[PDB]
């Protein structure tokens, strides 16, 4: 956030809480809009042997 | 009828069935032609009593294994269609139908192929599978497709390209082929692979490990 400290004090007094601690606008703590690629694990039926479909 | 089966027919008649029987164990009567080839000092063919032990047959008529009997690695007792057996079994097994059935291989055509500790055991089985791939008539699905599939898998096994989880996979492929084909060529293609996997799995696994090591 970014505002005058006297306005922050007035806000805290009127609301009764420290507003700055839990700001409702996301300034910079959220995840990046670009991420590394994933890998994604395969399922339990991805076996090469002992996997006849009639048993599952 | 097989040529050998017919040729003996008149001698059995003249001498009698009782005489012919007087040779070999029960249900294993008569004499037999054996072709001893591979890693033996004197490869040949010889007539012998049915239930002769394998070791006596190899060391007497064929001159033994090159490098001594302790140089022996494996023996295919009845031609390529029968599963191979290791030296642990070869030293005490009899050369008849029931005895070799109890050794999980089978007498086959009584064509002993000997391989010593100096051969690539996977390469020999791969060559046999290539023979079966080239000899399939192609009529039925399990043979026509699965024998070619097994040939490709085995050629990759020879190099070590595969992973251990494929070995069991290969086993199941053979099981699907065996007993599901019109002809018994599918059985003869699936049995050598089963023998190699049953008796020489660690060699396959270490070949895969080596290939991974120098390839990463
Ligand atoms: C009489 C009271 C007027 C005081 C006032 O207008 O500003 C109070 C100003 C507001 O602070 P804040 O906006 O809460 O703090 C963060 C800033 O906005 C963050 O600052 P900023 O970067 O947004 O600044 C932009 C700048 C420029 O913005 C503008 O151009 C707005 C002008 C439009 C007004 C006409 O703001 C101004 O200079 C305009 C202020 C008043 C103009 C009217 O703080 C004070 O100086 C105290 C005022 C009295 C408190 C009660
Ligand atoms: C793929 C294949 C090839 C065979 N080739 C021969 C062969 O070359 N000679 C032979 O006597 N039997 C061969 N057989 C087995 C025959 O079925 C067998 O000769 C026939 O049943 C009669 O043989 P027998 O006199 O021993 O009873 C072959 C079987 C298969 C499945
Ligand atoms: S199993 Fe026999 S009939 Fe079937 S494709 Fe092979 S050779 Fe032909």
């Amino acid at each position: 956030a970014s505002a005058t400290r006297v306005i922050q004090l007035l806000r805290n007094w009127a609301s009764g809480r420290d507003l700055q601690a839990k700001l409702q606008l996301r300034y910079q703590e959220i995840s990046k809009r670009t991420q590394p690629p994933p890998k994604l694990p395969v399922g339990p039926s991805h076996k090469l042997s002992n996997n006849y479909y009639c048993t599952r | 009828a097989n040529v050998e089966t017919v040729a003996v027919s008149p001698t059995i008649c003249r001498r009698g069935g009782a005489w012919f029987a007087s040779f070999g164990r029960e249900r294993n009567s008569g004499t037999k032609l054996f072709n001893i080839s591979g890693h033996v000092n004197h490869p040949c063919t010889v007539e012998e009593e049915m239930s002769v032990p394998l070791k006596e047959l190899i060391e007497k008529h064929a001159g033994g294994v090159i490098g001594g009997w302790d140089n022996l690695l494996a023996v295919i007792p009845g031609g390529s269609s029968t599963p191979l057996i290791p030296k642990s079994v070869c030293e005490t097994v009899l050369m008849d139908f029931d005895a070799l059935v109890q050794a999980q291989t089978g007498l086959g055509t009584a064509a002993v192929i000997v391989m010593d500790r100096s051969t690539d055991i996977v390469k020999a089985i791969a060559r046999l599978i290539e023979f079966y791939k080239h000899e399939s008539c192609g009529q039925c699905t399990p043979c026509r497709e699965g024998v070619d599939w097994m040939n490709k898998v085995m050629a990759r096994f020879v190099k070590g390209d595969a992973r251990p989880a494929e070995i069991d996979s290969l086993w199941e492929i053979s099981k699907q082929i065996e007993g599901h084909t019109i002809c018994a060529l599918g059985d003869g293609a699936a049995w050598p692979v089963q023998g190699l996997i049953r008796h020489f799995r660690p060699e396959l696994e270490e070949r895969m490990q080596q290939f991974a090591l120098q390839h990463q």
